[PDB]
């Protein structure tokens, strides 16, 4: 934002920050989605404490896709969970705040940790039974598991694509101030 | 590959294939749900795409009209008498004097 | 070929220098017997031009 | 494009040139790279972009070649050695190799130190030293193979021309 | 490069390097970072107009290079501080030779940008060191 | 977009900046338009497709040699190995002998080839 | 691929380097480009005309835009 | 480079000459040390051919014949490690090394010298029959 | 003498026709404006073509030898060893006797090119190769 | 004599294998994937663990031979292209060969290829080191587990992508990624029940790093909005900015080196986690941050003073040493070595761009191929004796002469004898640290090379010999021809790395 004879060049985009906010809750709430949608998977009175994780070693589908969301809820790279708080540091330093990125690295690291603390009560001494029955054998939902296929998908590997919605963020918030 | 439609098409076949799989049923159950998958996953994969290109065009023209929004703001972001400065007299006469047309 | 064509630059530039020097060396004695040579050459064509 | 951080020292700037103040704490992004980001972090600053490249390289290969020096010092008071008995090395030794081998010391190579601290003169000296060898050696054609990748071409229209140039110069009256 | 060549030799290609000043080379490094879009866009100048006027049936192919004549000229004012004339003909017999290498390897002889880079800081060099 | 020839006139310039000016050679402009005053777009390919084949064939003779030498050395136990390698063909013998190094011999062959300049033409 | 074929960067660095960047110059930089220089375009053809008249502006005579 | 050493006299060496005294001067290598020897060839040869022979007779007898393949798939490369050591340029204690070589590790400028060699060879040879001409002249009187 | 010596080899080599290719070669390595740039690139484009040694040939070679000794140990049935042996002789002759895969349908693209110029017969030819030979 | 063909066949070579590697992996996953439903291990004869297995260790062994020729044709190129640079005189011709992209496969990420002599040093010595632990690795995997045998491969691309791009975002991008699959072996393949507790901690420890890392990352990337290392080079930093990047790049390349105090995590992963995971762990992970931090450093240029990054080098190293003595655990005094030995190669880039560079990368392969040696061997030992300690196992040379033989072996390359690369490398760190510091070279020399090098030989020695009384119904067999094999390997890379060419050192 800097004046030159009377002619002013702008190279900051006013539009990303609000960009980048909805691009964080999206992430937050689709980890969530999927971290819920194990628990509608699953028998939901089955999971009561926190060292009722071990529920979760079942099917190897059921506790790959538990670790991964774990993962990913932490912010680790390079999952969906990564990104939101990468993203969050770039536009902070774009920002020129130092404080605010230690507060935001002291707050990130407590939230690993508190995460994966749950990890630890993950391991079982053997396969268990959450899974609801349904005429007499276990029900799984065909369209519960396509859903947390896609969102594990778009988990795991969708840091390749955040191209389009970052354009498409920027396109929404274009027209905020606009 | 380059295609949309081949890029969704293949997308929906790993899709059936892995839902299949973390399913435990064993493979080429339901082979309905793999071509209605396929396409339905190509149809919307073009469409994401299109949209995609479309709003990166409106977002051109969105930050094409919100530049003289930002000059604006800076002139009224001036500090209070800051606007008769002479690093800033030129712009608020200009802005005021000449971009007065309505 | 590590040996053969992998050549430290500074031996090379070392080795390159001296050679050039013994070159130049050579090249001066060369022009210190051309210039005798034509010397007889001319006190030869001096006493016959007597 | 490149960017820029805002500055905190709430310290005034003047500037002379465009007769202008500026506050360290307020200034833009082009003032800050123009007044703050302008510092000078490379020996030869004044030379494009390959030409400085092509000057660490040089520097690099005249280090070298100073190390190299004193490894031929050290190699010639090595083969005084066995050439000369101890009875007669002394004075042998004395005449001028000590002298050379107090010139090739620490101060002026990098040897075991891991960085050749010298004044920015001081490294142009040396790689001007370097190319003037450079200059030298190339001359006479000598860089092909050892020191010079040069195609069947190149290489046979440089070789006539050294041997109209070596024609020449031994074609010149003595010193 | 920062060489200058042994009047008094016996050979004919004995040179001795040579130290420019601080504050000169200081002056050099102030003029490339100022005026460097100047360089490439002459470079890009004259790549466009062997690219459009370079073919000889062209209506523009008698005018050569004169579309870069502007750039050029700006790019001596800036890096002589607009001190000695306006455009690169207006230099001091100092700098000539130097100027008319560098017209040479830009115009004439299509060298890479380096080298005209090159001849253009020896025609600053000499200008630096008239002008002090 | 105001650096153009239009507007431009001869008269508006002394002869020694057109001279300066002036166009180059009709071959010096062709090479500089096809950037190829050094080398040849042609041989820049050729220089390709020769290091093409070289990997592609590099690559499936060590793939060869390692699975021919994987399944011929690989009969269990060395007794086992000893009465296998015995009780077979002499063709079957020698292929199993000369398959394994002959592929990656001529990997290295050609890798060695590669990776020198003997082909310098200025060579006498 | 389709994916990676609306800008010459990777997606990864288009999301990740273009921090607050004008999207308009990190993607059609030339244009922006040219609208940045609108007004000094036009302040460079009248010093043009001006000087083909024999009229050298000074103040303008940096004014000599590539791109 | 230069000499180095503290200069003498040509009158002196002959002087200390007339005493018996010798200048140290190099000497070729024997054919047996030599790695381009024919000797050295043969010997290799032979060395195989004896290599192969005593692997048979130990595969006969059951001694070990890994020192004899060793030896053997050596004998090629002791020739290489030779020839490498003789081709190079740098010196430690032994002779210095002489401008033909130096040359020829430089084809193009060897080739140009060697022209150029010959060329002032030859005008020294036409300078030399032109000056005897011109004794034989002065001489007819 | 050497200069002349040169001359008179160059000369003969500029009448024969088996080193024009290399005259001619050398001549456009010059840059220079005896040939068209586009004949000069067609030029140098038809020989780095031909002059091209491709490890495909060594690979052809190998599998040659690989392939038969598989088909001897594969397909015949209780085979003779001194067949076998007069076999794979009888091959490894007949890859030493076979050319590199000699290809002359860039060779003719050579001569068609450089023919234009009349190189024997052309005052600046000798000139531009005095200079450069190798 | 450097034709065209020498550059286009190093990247086309370049191209080539990671291209190939990509196929494998593929091809890999969908016989795997596709082959069953559950995608577990069958326990029967024809199953698709071997043939997975199998494919994964060919593979591997086809791409290190391939790289390795790659690698030598890398170095002759960069060699070639120095000169070129060096090689012109005149001033009216420069360096201009611009070459054209191959057809046949397409740029990874979009990215221009670009070659650094320790980008192929650490791909070479992460390939042996995971080729080794894959080979460690066959008596852990089983049923419902063997769906880590890929991952060794999946590092072995992440880091042949991070050591050829030219972007600070895929670097950092590439580094971040190795955590999760680091994180996944040790959560299941670990066979300690304590190793649950040691994977969280060192997943800890490692996002901790990754965060400072990439906090100093973003840092760099808003401070000048591009990805390339010559528009960094073609910007310049302020002093606070500098000193905060520096700092920070440190701080997170120690947390990932591991440096004082901040080794507790590398000291539970190593006492607890698979002895491959261990060998790769510690072979791999530390050369990768330590690449990264001489990376970032050399592409900026800092005026502060590197006291503090010596001082904490340093005083890692003797604290590392002077914990050898206390050492029961062979894994835990392996550890511990490993520790100083990272301590001090980090120590050597603390000068900047200085002529520094080469004696640590020489430290570096050296220290990976000792780990690699010395887990190779503790494995081997709980193999065999099924213990690590040395109270309950001693006298192993009595009752397994080839291994007491291979652990004195080990001791001797582990003290740095004059022959082996630890001595070239020991003497080049030694002379800069000298060179600057005298009185401080002498004391690192007294305390690692005695103290620390006389704990671990009387905790090695002690084991090594004895009368193994002990279980007698129970003793344990003599090292396969596998192990002897890597142990052979090993010692020949240790020996004659040191004769490669001077050019790059």
């Amino acid at each position: 934002m800097s004046i030159f004879s009377n002619i002013w060049i702008n190279n900051d985009l006013n539009s990303y920050g609000l960009s980048i906010l909805l691009l964080n809750i999206i992430n937050y709430l689709i980890v969530f989605m999927l971290i819920l949608s194990v628990i509608l998977l699953t028998n939901l009175s089955k999971f009561k404490s926190l060292n009722q994780f071990k529920e979760f070693n079942s099917y190897n589908f059921i506790l790959y896709s538990l670790i991964f969301s774990l993962l990913s809820m932490a912010g680790i790279p390079p999952l969906l969970g990564f990104t939101g708080k990468f993203l969050a540091i770039l536009y902070s330093s774009f920002k020129s705040q130092y404080l605010l990125i230690l507060f935001m690295t002291i707050l990130n690291i407590f939230g690993m940790y508190f995460y994966i603390q749950n990890l630890r009560f993950v391991v079982k001494k053997n396969k268990s039974s959450i899974l609801n029955y349904k005429n007499y054998y276990v029900n799984i939902n065909y369209s519960i598991t396509l859903n947390i296929i896609l969102l594990n998908f778009f988990n795991f590997f969708g840091i390749l694509f955040l191209s389009d919605l970052i354009i498409i963020l920027n396109y929404i918030s274009s027209y905020i101030y606009i | 590959m380059s295609s949309m439609l081949i890029w969704g098409a293949c997308f929906g076949l790993f899709t059936r294939a892995a839902a299949c799989k973390a399913s435990m049923i064993p493979l080429t159950t339901s082979p309905w749900k793999y071509p209605k998958y396929m396409i339905v996953s190509a149809v919307t994969f073009y469409y994401f795409d299109w949209y995609r290109r479309m709003a990166l065009e409106q977002l051109c023209y969105n930050e094409e009209k919100l530049e003289r929004y930002q000059i604006r703001a800076k002139l009224q972001s001036l500090k209070i008498g800051e606007e008769l400065s002479d690093a800033y007299r030129e712009s608020f006469f200009e802005h005021a004097v000449q971009k007065n047309n309505i | 070929y590590q040996g053969l064509n992998l050549a430290n630059p500074a031996e090379s530039l070392f080795s390159l220098n001296t050679a050039a020097e013994e070159i130049e060396d050579k090249i001066r004695q060369i022009r210190i017997d051309n210039d005798k040579l034509l010397q007889r050459k001319a006190q030869l064509e001096e006493e016959l031009a007597s | 494009a490149f960017g820029g951080f805002r500055q905190t020292d709430n310290s005034l700037i003047i500037d002379d040139r465009r007769k202008i103040i500026l506050n360290t704490r307020s200034l833009n992004d082009f003032q800050q790279k123009i007044y703050l980001r302008n510092f000078f972090t490379n020996y030869r600053p004044d030379l494009s972009s390959y030409d400085y490249f092509a000057f660490k390289e040089k520097l690099r290969i005249g280090e070298l070649f100073l190390n190299e020096y004193r490894k031929r010092i050290n190699n010639e008071v090595r083969r005084a050695a066995i050439l000369t008995p101890t009875s007669s090395l002394r004075e042998k030794m004395n005449h001028k190799i000590a002298d050379q081998i107090l010139d090739l010391s620490s101060p002026h190579v990098r040897g075991a130190h891991f960085q050749a601290v010298r004044s920015w003169t001081d490294a142009s000296k040396i790689v001007n030293y370097v190319e003037e060898k450079q200059t030298k050696i190339n001359k006479y054609g000598l860089q092909f193979p050892l020191l010079g990748n040069m195609t069947e071409e190149q290489c046979a229209s440089k070789e006539d021309e050294v041997y109209q140039r070596l024609l020449k110069e031994m074609q010149k009256p003595p010193k | 490069m920062f060489l200058n060549p042994v009047k008094d030799s016996e050979f004919d290609d004995e040179v001795k390097g040579f130290v420019p000043s601080e504050g000169e080379v200081r002056f050099v490094a102030n003029k490339n970072k100022e005026c460097g879009y100047y360089l490439q866009g002459i470079e890009q100048c004259r790549r466009k107009m062997v690219q459009l006027a370079g073919d000889s049936s062209s209506q523009f192919h008698s005018l050569g290079f004169l579309p870069c004549k502007r750039l050029v000229d700006a790019h001596y004012r800036c890096m002589t501080d607009d001190k000695f004339g306006s455009t690169i003909e207006e230099v001091p017999e100092i700098g000539l030779d130097s100027a008319q290498k560098f017209f040479d390897c830009t115009f004439q002889q299509l060298k890479p940008m380096q080298s005209c880079r090159r001849f253009f800081d020896q025609v600053v060099r000499d200008v630096y060191r008239a002008n002090g | 977009m105001n650096i153009s020839y239009t507007g431009l006139k001869l008269e508006d310039y002394s002869d020694e900046v057109i001279r300066k000016y002036k166009f180059p050679n009709s071959n010096e402009l062709e090479r500089f338009l096809n950037r190829e005053q050094t080398l040849t777009v042609q041989q820049h390919k050729s220089a390709i497709k020769l290091a093409q084949q070289d990997f592609f064939a590099v690559a499936g003779l060590l793939s060869v040699g390692s699975l021919s030498y994987i399944f011929y050395n690989s009969v269990g136990g060395k007794v086992i190995r000893d009465r296998i390698r015995a009780s077979m063909p002499f063709p079957k013998r020698v292929l199993v002998q000369v398959l394994p190094f002959v592929a990656l011999g001529t990997a290295l062959i050609i890798s060695r080839r590669g990776i020198e300049g003997h082909n310098h033409g200025y060579k006498q | 691929g389709v994916w990676s074929n609306i800008h010459p960067t990777d997606k990864v660095t288009l999301s990740f380097a273009n921090i607050g960047r004008p999207f308009r110059l990190i993607y059609r930089p030339e244009i922006f480009l040219r609208d940045q220089q609108a007004k000094f375009i036009q302040l460079e053809k009248e010093h043009i005309e001006k000087s083909k008249k024999g009229e050298f502006v000074e103040t303008t005579s940096p004014l000599v835009l590539w791109n | 480079m230069q000499n180095a050493y503290p200069e003498i006299t040509d009158q002196h060496r002959e002087f200390l000459k007339k005493q018996g005294l010798k200048v140290y001067e190099p000497k070729p290598l024997p054919d047996q040390i030599n790695p381009f020897s024919k000797t050295y060839w043969i010997t290799n040869a032979f060395i195989i051919g004896v290599s192969f022979l005593a692997r048979r007779h130990a595969l006969k007898v059951g001694a070990p014949r890994i020192f004899w393949s060793g030896c053997i798939v050596g004998v090629p490369l002791a020739a290489i490690i030779s020839r490498g050591k003789s081709d190079q340029l740098d010196e430690l204690v032994g002779a210095r090394k002489t401008l033909e070589q130096k040359l020829e590790y430089a084809p193009i400028t060897r080739r140009a010298w060697e022209r150029a060699l010959a060329t002032n060879q030859e005008y020294q040879n036409e300078i030399k029959t032109q000056i005897q001409d011109l004794q034989a002249e002065i001489a007819a009187k | 003498a050497s200069q002349l010596q040169r001359e008179q080899k160059l000369v003969q080599s500029l009448q024969q026709e088996s080193l024009q290719p290399h005259l001619f070669k050398i001549i456009v390595d010059s840059q220079s404006d005896l040939v068209c740039e586009a004949d000069r690139r067609e030029y140098i484009k038809h020989y780095t073509r031909a002059n091209e040694k491709s490890s495909t040939s060594q690979l052809l070679q190998v599998g040659a030898l690989l392939g038969y000794i598989y088909a001897v140990g594969r397909y015949v049935s209780n085979p003779s060893t001194r067949k076998f042996s007069y076999g794979l002789a009888a091959l490894l002759g007949s890859f030493s006797l076979l050319n590199p895969s000699k290809n002359l349908h860039h060779n003719h693209s050579l001569r068609e090119i450089y023919s234009k110029y009349n190189i024997s017969t052309n005052p600046q030819a000798l000139e531009i190769l005095k200079s450069r030979i190798y | 004599m450097f034709n065209l063909n020498t550059i286009y066949l190093s990247r086309i070579f370049i191209e080539f294998n990671f291209y190939f590697l990509f196929f494998l992996f593929l091809i890999s996953s969908i016989i795997f994937y596709f082959s069953k439903i559950i995608s577990i291990q069958n326990l029967n004869q024809n199953s698709v663990f071997n043939f997975l297995k199998l494919a994964n260790i060919f593979g591997i062994l086809i791409s290190f031979f391939i790289h390795i020729i790659s690698f030598w044709f890398y170095c002759i190129y960069s060699y070639n292209l120095s000169l070129n640079i060096f090689s012109d005189i005149n001033l009216y011709n420069s360096n201009s060969i611009e070459l054209l992209n191959n057809s046949l496969l397409p740029n990874y990420f979009k990215s221009n290829i670009t070659i650094d002599f320790f980008g192929l040093i650490l791909l070479t010595l992460a390939y042996i080191v995971g080729f080794v632990s894959i080979l460690a690795l066959d008596t852990r995997l089983y049923w419902k587990n063997i769906k880590y045998i890929f991952s060794f491969t999946i590092f072995l691309l992440i880091v042949y992508v991070y050591v050829t791009v030219s972007n600070i975002l895929l670097f950092f991008m590439c580094y971040e990624l190795l955590l999760i699959p680091s994180f996944l072996i040790v959560y299941f393949v670990s066979p300690s029940r304590r190793a649950i507790q040691a994977s969280l901690y060192f997943v800890i420890w490692t996002q901790l790093g990754s965060l400072l890392v990439l906090i100093a990352i973003s840092y760099i990337i808003s401070i000048t909005n591009t990805y390339e290392f010559n528009d960094l080079k073609y910007f310049n930093f302020t002093n606070s900015e500098s000193t905060i990047i520096i700092f920070l790049i440190f701080l997170g390349f120690g947390f990932k080196a591991p440096i004082w105090p901040f080794h507790y995590w590398l000291t539970k992963t190593h006492v607890e986690a698979p002895s491959g995971f261990s060998i790769y762990l510690s072979g791999f992970l530390v050369k990768t941050a330590l690449y990264g931090f001489y990376k970032f450093n050399t592409s900026i240029f800092i005026d502060i003073d590197s006291s503090i990054f010596i001082a904490i080098c340093i005083m890692g190293v003797v604290d590392s040493s002077l914990k050898m003595w206390g050492q029961t655990d062979l894994k835990k005094l392996v550890a511990y070595g490993t520790i100083q030995e990272m301590n001090i190669i980090y120590l050597a880039f603390c000068w900047g761009d200085s002529c520094a560079i080469l004696g640590g990368i020489l430290f570096s392969a050296t220290h990976a191929f000792l780990s690699a040696l010395m887990f190779f061997l503790v494995d081997c030992i709980y193999r065999r004796y099924h213990t690590r300690s040395l109270v309950e196992v001693n006298g192993i040379l009595h009752i397994t002469p080839n291994l007491g033989l291979s652990i004195l072996f080990m001791l001797v390359f582990f003290s740095g004898i004059p022959g082996t690369i630890k001595f070239i490398s020991e003497f080049y760190i030694f002379s800069g640290l000298l060179e600057a510091s005298p009185f401080i070279c002498f004391i690192l020399m007294l305390v690692a090379n005695v103290l620390g090098l006389i704990g671990f030989s009387k905790s090695w020695f002690n084991a090594t010999f004895g009368m193994p009384k002990k279980n007698t119904k129970y003793l344990p067999m003599d090292l396969s021809f596998k192990e002897s094999y890597i142990i052979l390997y090993c010692f020949f890379f240790l020996f004659i790395f040191s004769y490669f060419s001077s050019i790059f050192f």
